[PDB]
Parts: C-alpha cells; structure tokens; sequence
RNA sequence: AUCGAGAGA
C-alpha cells in the first residue's frame, strides 16, 4: 500500500542494484525455439534468415 | 573484436570438451548416432566397395576442411574373395585415417564397452574395445566412446590431438552415423515388447510365490511365528497398532 | 433455461450450449469450486498453530 | 484410517498388491488398484522434481 | 469440416467419395469396410479419410447471417 | 553456371577433383555415383548433400591415372543417358506389343 | 565388366496391367539407383497442371478464403501438360501470365432457398439450390488464342464429383483461378500420380519338403494364390511370388521357421503407378525416363 | 502431441521423395523416433498405433477404455489376429524402403494409425 | 458489486467470510477447445493459500 | 611368401547372434598341439563341423585395386582370402605360441609351437583357406 | 476401534455432499455413498473379485473413477502415470475447435482446427459425453522409425506433401 | 504502473 521512496528502488531483486546493475537488457541479441540439425557443425548454430537480417556488426571499412 | 577473440577463443565450444566440476566430458552424441554405431560396427556389417567409398565420403568431405590429406585415402578390403567386402570397424578406421593430422601415429587405446560378450554369443570379445595405430581392430563403439564418457576413443583423441581434431571427429561421426541410419533405418515395435511361452511362464511360476509374502513379512514384523493365518485376531490387533504408530508402520513397510 | 437443441442453434447459442458460467463485459467467467471443510460435523484436530495461539493452549 | 490401503482391500489386507505391489506391466496393463497406486507415485514424482528444479537456487548466488 | 479433397498421405483424391460414402452407407445395409472397398479405397491411409470424416460444415452451416431465421 | 568445380579440393594433375551442384539432390546423385563406379579407372566416387535444407550436390571423383576426374564425370554422364535410352525404348516395345 | 550393351542384353520389362489410370509394369536386372531415380522422378518432376493464384471476388460461405482457395488448388485437372509452357516469375504480374501458359478457371454460385421444399424434408438440394458446389461448376474460360487449342479438348478436372463447399441461401462465392504449371517438389499439388512407388519381388525359399498336413497350414500362411500344391507328389512350391506381400507370417510357426527362408530378387521392381487423371500412367513413366535423360545431358553439356 | 503425452516440436518437413516409402505405397506423414518411446514408457502409443492400423484396414472402430484387456486377453493379441487376417503381419511391421537411396531397410519398420 | 466480484474475484467484505483467500474466486473459462471448457466446470480448488507454501502433505 | 601351413579339421561352427559371420574351432590334422577359433562370413564361405581346411598365412599375395584380366596372385589357388593385422603375442606355455589377428574386426587366434609359428610376425598378413 | 476415529453413526444429508453412484451387491441395485461412509465399506472393483462376506458393493465400470478426460485417453492403463497426466494437460491446450457459433462471438484468441476427425481408437465414453461435435486432432500414419535424424530428443518429422494437403492446418 | 489467473522448459 504504501507508496515507494527511495530507498525501496534499490533494495531487493526488484530493486535497482540486482535488477538493472547485476542484470540488464542487451541490444543485439535474439530468442526463438531450438531446432536439431546433424549437419551442422558440432561447434556451430544455425541462425534462421529473420535474426540473420535483424542482427548486425560493425565492421569498419578499409 | 575484442568480444569476437574472446568468444572464439575463451568461451567458444570445443575448449569446453570436460566439464570443470570433475574433468569429465560433457559433448557427445546421444541416441540414434549410439545405436547406429552399435549396428555398424559390428562383425555382420559388410560393405561392397562402392558402399564404403560413399560411407567415408557421406561423413567426410575434403573440399569442406574435413581431411587433412587432400584427398582421400581408404583401406584394403578385409575380405578379397570371392568379392571384396569392408567392415564397419574398417569405415571407423578409414574415418580416423582421414581427419586425424598425418605425420602422426594413430591412437593406441584398449577400453571396453556397455555391451557384455554374451550379448553376441559364445566366445566372442566385442566388449573389449582395441585401437592400434588408429584402427579399431576389436569391439564396438558404444555410449562410452563417442559421447560424454571419460577415456572412450573421443576422449583419447581430444587428449592426443587437441580439442579441435575431437571436435571434428564428433563432427564427422554424427554425419556418418546419420548417413547409415538413413539407408539402415532403426525402429522399435511390439515384437520387441514380447516375451516367449517359457519367458512368460517362468514369469507366472515366480511372481505366484509373491501371494504370501506380505502376510510373512507382516508376521515377522510382529512378532508372530510363521504359517500363521492371514485373518487371525492377535495379528489384526497387532497390525491395528502398527497403523496407529508411525515408526511400526514405516518398519512394516521396509520389511515389506 | 429449458429450450431445446434447436432451439438453441436458432438462438445462435450452440447444439448442446451448457451453463455454470458468467459474462461479464463480454468476457466469460466461472465461480471455480472451492474444498472446504464437510459441514456439521465436529472433527478432532492436532495443529502446532493451536499452541502457537497463546500460552498454555495445547 | 480404517485399516483399507483402498475400498478394494478389505482392512489391514496382508498382500503385497494391496500395500502398492503391481504385478503388471505396461506391455499388458495394470490393474485398476495398480493404476492408482502408480498415479501416486507418479504424481510424488512430479512433486519432487517440481521441486527440486529451483531448491538450490539460493546457494550458488550465496556462493558465488 | 468439408470432406479432404486429397488423402494426405498419398494423394488420391477422396474428395468426391464422401456423399458416394454416406449414400452406400444409407440405402444399402453396406458397413464401414465394405463400402470403403468398393468406393476403391485400398490402401488404409485413403480409407480412414473418409472413414472418420466427421463432416461439421453441416453443423456450421445453421448459424447463416445472411437469412432470416 | 550449374555445375562447379571445387578449386580447394582438386589435385594439380586432375586426377583428383570435386564438383558442386546446383538444384539436384539424390535422384541424379546416386544414378550418377552409380554409373562412374562402373569405370575401371575410378578409384574413389561417391556424392554428399552438405544441408537438406540447401540444393546443392558434391560429387568425388579419383580416377587412378591415365585419365581425369572431368572425363570420368563426363563418361558417367554419357553412359546413364545410354542407359535411359535403352531403358525408355525397351518400354515403349512392350508397351506396343502388349 | 559392365557396359550399356550387357546391361541391354540383361535388361527386361513386363507389364501386368494398364489402364487409363493405373498401370503396373516390372524392371528387370536394373539398378536401384535407377529405379529409385524413376520413382522421384515420377512422384516429384513430372510437371502438371494446378490451380495456383485465386482472384476472390466474394466469398460469404463458411468456408475461409484461404481454404477455398488451398481446396480449388487440389483439385486435379484433364490437361495435357504439353499443351501450355512454364510461368517466368520475374515478369510482373500484369503480363506475367500470358494466352500459353495460364488456364483460367471461374467459379459463380450463389444460393438461394427453394419455395417448391416439400415440407418435412431434409435433403439440402430440395430444401435450397445450389446447396453443394462441385469441381464440375469450375468453368473453363478459354483465353486469346487457347479458344482455338482448347476446342477439342475441354479443360474440366479430372474428377468433377469434388465437394468444393456448401452454401445456404443468400451466400455467394465469386473468384477466378489461374492454374499453371509446376512439379510436385514445389507443391504436392503438382504430382502427377497418387502414389507411384515400387517393391522388389518377393521370393521364397523352401528349403527342406513340406507335405501332407503340414503342406495345408504352409499355404495358408501366405496368400491363397502365391503357395501351391505339385499334383504328382504333395509337395509346396511357389506358383507365383508377385502375388505375395511380405506378412512373415510363417516365421511366426516354429514348424516352418526351419523350413522356408524370406528373401527378395534384389533386381525386379515392380512398379505401380496410379495418376490423378491429368495423362496416363504410361506416360508419366515414359516423361520421368526423358526427364532423367535430359537432366544428365544438361549437366553433360554444362560447361565445368 | 498424440494422447499419451509424446509432445514434440516439428524439426523438417521432409519431402515425400525422401521419405520412406512402404511396400503398398504408402509414406507415413508423421515419424517419432523409436528412443522417446524407452525412457516414458507409453506402450499405449503402439498398441494405438496398431489398433488404429487394423480398424483402418477392417473398416471397424476400436475402443481404447482401460481395463477392457487382462493378461490373458492381449491387446497386441488381438489387433495383431485382426491385422493378419487383413493380410499384414502380426506385429504391426511393415517392410519399408529408403526413400534417398531407395534399398530395403535392415528391419521391418513399425507404422500404424495413431491420433 | 456483484459484478466487480465476477470480474475481479477479490471477496470484498465488511465481515469477512468462513473462507481463507480474498481473491481468486472466479476464474475466466476459457475456449481453447472443449476439453478445456468442460474441464473448467469439473475442477476443484484447494485454495490459493497452499500454492505459496513448503508442506506437500 | 607363405609363413604358416596345414590342414585343419574343423570342429566347431555356431553364428552366435550373427547372420553373416561364424565363429569355429579348428584343429590340425598333422601338428598335434596346434589349434584355431576364426571369424569367417558364411555367407561368402559357408562351413560345416567336421569339415576340413587347408589354411595358409602369406606375407603377400604375389594401393589395393579391383581385380583386371591377366593378373595372376597366390590367392587363385585358394577359395576364401582374407587380409588383417596381427595384434598380440602370448606365450601359453613352454614351445607354444598363441598368436592373435584381426581382419578389420573379425578375430583369428592360431595357437602353436613355435617352430612353425616363428615366421608369424607381428605385422600385416593374408589368410588364404581352401576346402 | 482401538485409539482410530471416533465411533458413531453420523448421518448426513443436505448441500455440497460428494456423491458417486456404485452397485449395491444385495438386491443387484444402485446406490449412492460418500467419502465419509466411502472408508470403511469394501467395493469391489470388478465383479470376478468380490469374496464372499466381504464386499457389500461394486462399481459399475472401473472406469467411472477417472475424470473425463482421463477416460478419453486411449489404452491409459498401459502408460507411465505421469504421461497420462501430462496428456490430461495437453489434451487441454490442443488448436481443436472451441465451437460452430463462432460467427456471433467476439472473444480475443480462437485457435480452430480446420479438418478434425473422429479417432479410430476411441473409448467408449467418448460418444457419450458427444466428443465428436468437437473434433480435437487427426489420425495420422505414425511410423516408429529412426530414419532422419532429425528427430532425436522429442522433435518430430511431418511429411511435406502431407502438409501441403493441409494436414493439420488451423486458423 | 500494481495484483490475480494461467502457460512453456
Ligand atoms: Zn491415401
């Protein structure tokens, strides 16, 4: 009931130290359902062309 | 790019073959790949020439990186007449030969299997799994050689040969293992579910003496001297009171 | 509450349309049963909560 | 508590079936009283996995 | 719903079998198995398309919008 | 264009060589496999699909000398078009006959 | 050695049956590798004609647009395949289907409530009109200079008896379809055949005599026609094993576990192939041949 | 999922062509792999299967109420007597073919009609 | 009232009633398919009281 | 050349959960202690007990390829040829040697003195039987 | 009894009782109990069991002691128990169909099975309760093989032409 | 934004 202060932010799991400091949301990254593939290689993923059009990295020119 | 080295150097997935907590490995194949090499690499898989040659080059594919020679390199028949014919042991031989770095000597290993020897008959020895200069020359290759299991042939390589050269093998097997499977298929029925006229009576003939022996524990347990009645008074009271008492009731039952 | 089957498709319900249920703005709800203890009869009870009550409760 | 492991079994019924014994297996079927002493267990099972899928949550981050 | 036009497994069109299927099974006493045998059903993947067809545009089709009832 | 030759995997003599296909799989891979092992000179053939999922076919050719990987493909090629041809003209005479 | 001239001199066939849709024809001392080529070929290549883009103009049925239009698509079609060419997907959509390629049908019924009903009456084609929509009621629309191609032969599908959807008084369905060219691994709408697959002869090895009473039973374990009876001596033998499907059921009798092996003739296929009306099956085959045979002499004359 | 709790995600559509083929022409639409089957223990699924298979062959319905079998009264017995006298084998087997490289498989494989 | 009660399934009460939880009592039935449906009318609930608990008695 | 000879008399043949393959136990008609458990494919080779072998182990039969006209090797002389690696050596007891090969799995384990069975190296070597 | 519950004859009637109908041996008539009464009278399973000065009743059918949709699980009693119960959860959660007047409803998620069919192997309470007005799923042709690897752990192969007939669509 | 019901591993 009642209303949080300050120092309620930043007190438990909710709070903002293990909430938004030791936990945070990240760009560049995605989920989905896991598939199998055996011809795959065993130290690779198989990336569908959804996240493969969405995910980018920056590569400098040269 | 500093992320990209760390990713591919530190955490990537092949310099995580064992596991920290005890050393063991944890990467392997699982099911369809254990059984089918536990179909192929047995004494009753032959192999006509040009079944072999698709075999090794199903599973390995110089053009890819997957062989260290350029080209690829096979074996003498192990049987010449009438007509030649490979084994299964011999496309796991042909498998090592080809993605294991040349200028080296092949693995050395003796280990055993899951699988006892007489579960293939009188006098055979393909529970105890042989390598010599990488060629599997006894045994099958079971869960405990390809897979998450310490000191298989997996394993050996990773130690002898790096994590790379383990992690193309596991690579390389799962695509010969799922290439057989698929001209080989492997399926479960009722018929496997089934027991014989004298598995099934031997199966009656014993559990027919599990009538009595709830009512012989239950004697024992209070106290009562055996062949005593099922219904007699003096057991009922003393059941009566091994229900009211918690730790009476959990003796029964272990008993039981 | 009493009309037949055809009825019922007439009325654009459903064939065999059952009740139990409420609508409320527009969105079906249902009371869920609940368990609770049989009526009317006094039941002996041993419950650490009971001595918990006070001082001197058994 | 009248002795009945179930309103099968007459009370205080000394047979290994009654006590949660089943002679049955899923190639031919189980029993009515079978099948429900094995919805017990199985639903025991279900419990203590349920259960123990998050019990030891606290310790690593304690640790760690 | 509306009777498969093409069995899933094969292919063969069983479409045009259905009303064929419940006339055999009306005005002859014809059971399940025979009747499916002479509409030439063969193979058990055609025959249970039409045999557990459960046929509920009929159902559907009472609740018209487009009539007065 | 359809067919292409795998450079990284070809021996300097041509003996040796491997193929990449496009749009074929294991109808035209096995036929294929089958009518070049019937070349004495071949020494290894066999065909692989890398994914399912993708089109593509390889093809392995190692000829044992005297000869080329290309001219065993080549070969191949001919000789399961002759088979077809007589195939298809053995069914058309019974077709007629009856 | 082998040779395309000792595989002719060993290469047989033999047709069982043939009719207007199926037809059933031995190979004889050839490859599985091209047998198996034939069969792919036949279920998934051989191109054929199919509803494939649906232009609904109204659809106030029960039945969704998509479902309609999925339902139209499988619908099989007498057209000759060599009558019209293939679609170029690049052009757009606007010359994209031209006067020799696109077959384009129609579909216009519209329900309504028949006032002559007898009363107590439940069938639904006395109580309404056009209460069922049939294949049949797909009109064909000639177009350019099809009208002049077509005029013998009619574009109707192969079966007309197909329940389209079904209607009640005031509902209407609208649309027009283009049904083109395509091969059954693009869709298996497409596959010219319902099933078209085959199985090696079975063959029955009696190992050691079986007569008298025990020569009764052994017969009966197979298939009536396949196990006979010698006249001279009663003896069991083989009449023919092409009427024989492998139910192993004599392995299930220890009397005749040691008495009989089950085995195949690793080269005689019997192939079946039925169609779903659009060309014969003799044809299907023949196309699949020529199929495999161009698909080797185009890669032969790819350039490497 | 079927009714016995054998859940599943779908991984490929995988062509007819390289489906496995039986001997009657048939391509099952539905393969599940022969190993979910030891750990769960759902001998309901194959004897599901194999009723389903014989009422399909015999035109019939099979009920699937539990306890209407006993030890004596096998239901593998009974659907396996249906499926010879349609004409298949007793144990629900039949002989299928590679669809990729189109030989007979090792074994006879285990299809039927299940929900 | 009633239907904020039907809606919301908190017993808002003076008294309070012979009942433990405050909340929860109505569930939305929902029409995935008809075995769902008919399920929801054949259910019977402990309470809310023992899902935040320890003891599996 | 050849490094072992005899005749041998086979006693023993069961498949054991095998349909291609076999397992005997052969016995020398001329050495009196010498003996022999091989793996052979009856199906390529049948047997029966009671039968009788002539066995020959050779270093060579004079890069494997398929067979082509005018090519003469030792193993036309005999019917059933096969080519494996010898693994292990024992010694059973004073003068006699047990010697184990493996012919790319199936296992031969030819037990004798070692008078005849000193030319069996631990090497690759042809096994050559005829009836 | 000795130290169990406390003796009496506890009649009861009135509201909220639980009441399931089982054959009372004497007479051959149905008759009604309680849980309260439930656990001290005997009740045969099966009428092959009743022992004579034993059992005063018997069910009906040993299958009116599961809920509804634990009778429509086919051959259950040859299952793992917590497979049944993860069946009893997902026949639940199944794209069937809610329902045929789905054109006078506004509700904010319906998943329709477009073409379900009545299940070849089915009990028999599932014409009872009238199941087949709402068809749940499909047969299908199930081959128990390891053919693709690609359905190791518990995935699944679907055909793709089977697919491409609408096998298992839905709205 | 908060508290209630449920679902997936
Ligand atoms: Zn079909």
């Amino acid at each position: 009931v009642p209303i949080p202060g300050v120092k309620q932010a930043l007190e438990k799991k909710e709070g903002l130290f293990r909430k938004h400091m030791m936990g945070k949301r990240v760009n560049y990254a995605a989920r989905s359902v896991i598939s199998p593939d055996p011809n795959i290689e065993t130290n690779e993923i198989g990336v569908p062309p959804v996240f493969a059009v969405k995910l980018t990295y920056p590569e400098p020119v040269t | 790019e500093n992320a990209r080295a760390e990713a591919l150097n530190l955490a990537n997935t092949d310099s995580q073959y064992l596991t920290p907590t005890s050393g063991s490995p944890v990467r392997g194949l699982i099911q369809d790949h254990i059984s089918a090499g536990v179909w192929l690499t047995s004494k009753d898989s032959f192999f006509t020439r040009e079944q072999y040659q698709q075999y090794i080059y199903g599973c390995i594919r110089p053009e890819d990186g997957h062989t260290t020679r350029s080209k690829i390199v096979t074996l003498p028949p192990t049987i010449f007449k009438p007509y030649p014919l490979w084994t299964g042991k011999q496309i796991i031989t042909t498998v090592l030969l080809n993605v294991t770095p040349p200028d080296m000597p092949g693995i050395n290993l003796i280990s055993k299997n899951k699988i006892k020897n007489e579960y293939w008959g009188k006098g055979s020895l393909e529970n105890e799994v042989l390598f010599k200069d990488g060629a599997l020359l006894c045994g099958i290759l079971d869960k405990s050689q390809y897979g998450a299991s310490k000191y298989g042939i997996v394993h050996s390589l990773h130690e002898v040969y790096g994590p790379e050269v383990a992690a193309k093998v596991l690579s390389v097997l799962g695509r010969l293992f799922t290439n057989y499977i698929t001209a080989t298929a492997f399926t479960c029925g009722m018929d496997d579910l089934r027991l014989t006229a004298e598995g099934n009576k031997w199966r009656t003939d014993i559990l027919k003496t599990s009538v009595d022996t709830g009512r012989e524990a239950a004697a024992e347990v209070t106290n009562l001297d055996k062949d005593t009645p099922a219904d007699d008074p003096e057991l009922l009271k003393r059941l009566q009171e091994i229900l009211r008492d918690n730790n009476k009731s959990g003796i029964l039952d272990a008993v039981t | 509450n009493k009309m037949s089957p055809y009825e019922l498709v007439q009325h654009k319900e459903e064939s065999d349309e059952i009740g139990g249920y409420f609508i409320v703005n527009g969105i079906e709800k249902l009371i869920r049963m609940l368990i609770v203890q049989r009526r009317n009869h006094p039941m002996a009870i041993i419950r650490p909560s009971f001595a918990n009550r006070g001082a001197s409760y058994s | 508590v009248s002795g009945k492991t179930l309103p099968s079994f007459k009370p205080y019924e000394t047979d290994a079936m009654a006590g949660g014994y089943v002679k049955g297996r899923f190639y031919s079927g189980i029993k009515p009283q079978e099948y429900y002493f094995h919805c017990m267990a199985g639903r025991e099972g279900l419990i203590d996995t349920a259960v123990k899928t998050s019990r030891s949550g606290y310790l690593q981050r304690c640790l760690t | 719903m509306i009777v498969p036009v093409r069995c899933f497994s094969c292919g063969k069109v069983v479409g045009d079998k259905w009303e064929s299927y419940l006339n055999l099974l009306q005005e002859d006493e014809l059971d399940e198995g025979t009747a499916l045998s002479r509409l030439g059903l063969k193979r058990y993947c055609c025959r249970r398309m039409i045999l557990t067809h459960v046929d509920l545009i009929e159902k559907f089709l009472r609740y018209n919008p487009l009539e007065k009832r | 264009e359809k067919i292409k030759l795998l450079t990284q995997a070809t021996s300097e003599d041509g003996t040796s060589a491997s193929f990449q296909i496009v749009e074929e799989d294991h109808t035209l891979g096995n036929a294929l496999r089958y009518v070049i092992m019937k070349n004495p000179d071949v020494e290894f053939c066999g065909y692989s699909i890398p994914h399912p999922s993708e089109n593509l076919l390889n093809i392995r050719i190692q000829t044992y000398g005297e000869t080329t990987a290309v001219d065993a493909l080549q070969k191949g090629l001919k000789d399961l078009m002759d088979l077809c041809d007589v195939v298809e003209s053995k069914f058309t005479e019974k077709i007629k006959s009856m | 050695e082998w040779n395309v001239e000792k595989f002719k001199k060993d290469f047989e066939v033999n047709i069982s049956s043939l009719d207007a849709r199926e037809a059933n024809f031995d190979l004889i001392n050839i490859d599985t590798s091209i047998a198996n080529a034939f069969r792919r070929i036949m279920i998934s290549e051989v191109p054929s004609v199919a509803a494939e883009y649906v232009y609904f103009f109204n659809n106030t049925s029960v039945i969704q647009d998509e479902v309609l239009a999925h339902r139209i698509g499988l619908v099989p079609l007498k057209v000759d395949p060599d009558m019209l060419t293939w679609v170029d997907s690049n052009l757009p959509d606007d010359e994209k289907f031209t006067d020799e390629n696109t077959i384009v049908l129609s579909l216009n019924v519209k329900c309504t409530r028949n006032p002559d009903a007898p009363k107590g009456s439940t069938d639904p084609k006395e109580l309404y009109n056009n209460a069922h929509v049939y294949a049949r009621d797909l009109k064909f629309e000639p177009q350019g200079r099809q009208s002049t191609t077509f005029a013998d032969c009619p574009v109707v599908p192969a079966d007309p008896d197909i329940l389209l959807a079904k209607l009640r008084p005031g509902q209407e369905i609208s649309l027009k379809a283009h049904c083109i060219l395509g091969i059954g691994g693009d869709h298996a709408k497409f596959s010219p055949v319902s099933t078209a697959s085959y199985r090696l002869l079975p063959q029955i090895n009696i190992l050691q005599p079986i007569k008298g009473e025990s020569a009764r039973r052994f017969q009966k374990c197979f298939p009536p026609g396949v196990i006979g009876i010698d006249e001279g001596s009663d003896e069991a033998y083989v009449k023919d094993a092409r009427k024989d499907t492998v139910s192993r059921e004599v392995l299930r009798y220890e009397e005749f576990a040691d008495k009989v092996k089950l085995g195949r003739v690793r080269n005689h296929f019997i192939f079946n192939v039925e169609s779903a009306g659009a060309m014969t099956p003799e044809e299907i085959f023949f196309k699949s041949v020529r199929i495999l045979k161009n698909k080797a002499e185009y890669l032969k004359n790819c350039p490497i | 999922s079927s009714r016995h709790g054998q859940k599943g995600v779908c991984s490929r559509k995988w062509p007819t062509i390289d489906m496995p083929f039986s001997e009657t022409g048939i391509q099952p639409d539905i393969i599940i792999n022969p190993h979910a089957f030891p750990s769960r223990m759902t001998i309901g699924m194959f004897v599901e299967s194999l009723a389903g298979k014989a009422g399909a062959l015999h035109g019939i319905a099979q009920d699937s109420t539990p306890w209407i079998f006993n030890e004596d009264d096998t239901p593998a017995d009974y659907f396996g007597e249906q499926l010879a006298k349609a004409g298949y084998n007793y144990h629900g087997n039949e002989p299928m073919y590679s669809g990729a490289t189109g030989e007979e498989l090792r074994a006879d494989i285990y299809v039927g009609v299940v929900y | 009232k009633m239907q904020y009660f039907l809606s919301t399934g908190n017993l808002v009460s003076q008294s309070g009633l012979d009942l433990q939880q405050v909340s929860g009592y109505t569930v939305v039935a929902e029409k995935i398919n008809f075995y769902r449906f008919i399920s929801h009318f054949r259910m019977v609930h402990r309470g809310s009281f023992f899902a935040q608990l320890k003891t599996t008695t | 050349n050849t490094l072992f000879d005899d005749i041998f008399q086979v006693s023993e043949v069961d498949p054991g959960r095998y349909n291609k393959v076999c397992r005997i136990e052969a016995a020398s008609t001329t050495q009196d202690q010498c003996k022999l458990t091989l793996d052979i494919n009856v199906e390529l080779f049948p047997v029966a007990a009671q039968d009788s072998l002539t066995v020959t182990i050779a270093s060579s039969l004079n890069s494997w390829r398929p067979p082509q006209a005018g090519d003469r090797s030792l193993a036309d002389d005999y019917d059933y040829v096969m080519y494996g690696t010898a693994y292990k050596f024992e010694e059973v007891s004073k003068d006699l040697i047990a010697v184990y090969y493996s012919f790319g799995g199936l296992l031969m384990r030819l037990e004798g003195n070692y008078r005849n069975l000193n030319n069996l190296k631990q090497e690759n070597a042809y096994l050559l039987i005829r009836r | 009894s000795t130290r169990g519950q406390y003796p009496g004859l506890y009649l009861f009637g009135g509201h909220s009782r639980m009441l399931r109908p089982v054959r009372y041996l004497p007479l051959d008539k149905e008759d009604i109990v309680g849980p309260f009464e439930q656990v001290y009278m005997n009740i045969a399973v099966t009428p092959q069991e009743i022992q004579n000065n034993v059992h005063t009743h018997v069910e009906f059918t040993p299958t009116n002691i599961l809920s509804i949709l634990a009778n429509l699980t086919p051959f259950s009693d040859f299952n793992q128990s917590p497979r049944n119960m993860y069946q009893c959860q997902m026949g639940k959660q199944t794209m069937g169909t809610p329902g045929v007047a789905l054109c006078h409803r506004s509700d904010n998620k319906l998943y329709r099975l477009q073409t379900g069919q009545t299940p070849i192997v089915k009990a028999n309470l599932y014409d009872d309760y009238g199941m087949d007005n709402f068809p749940n799923g499909f047969n299908a042709v199930v081959a128990v093989i390891s053919y693709t690897g690609y359905d190791m752990d518990d995935a699944m192969i679907i055909n793709k032409s089977a697919d491409e007939r609408g096998f298992g669509y839905g709205t």
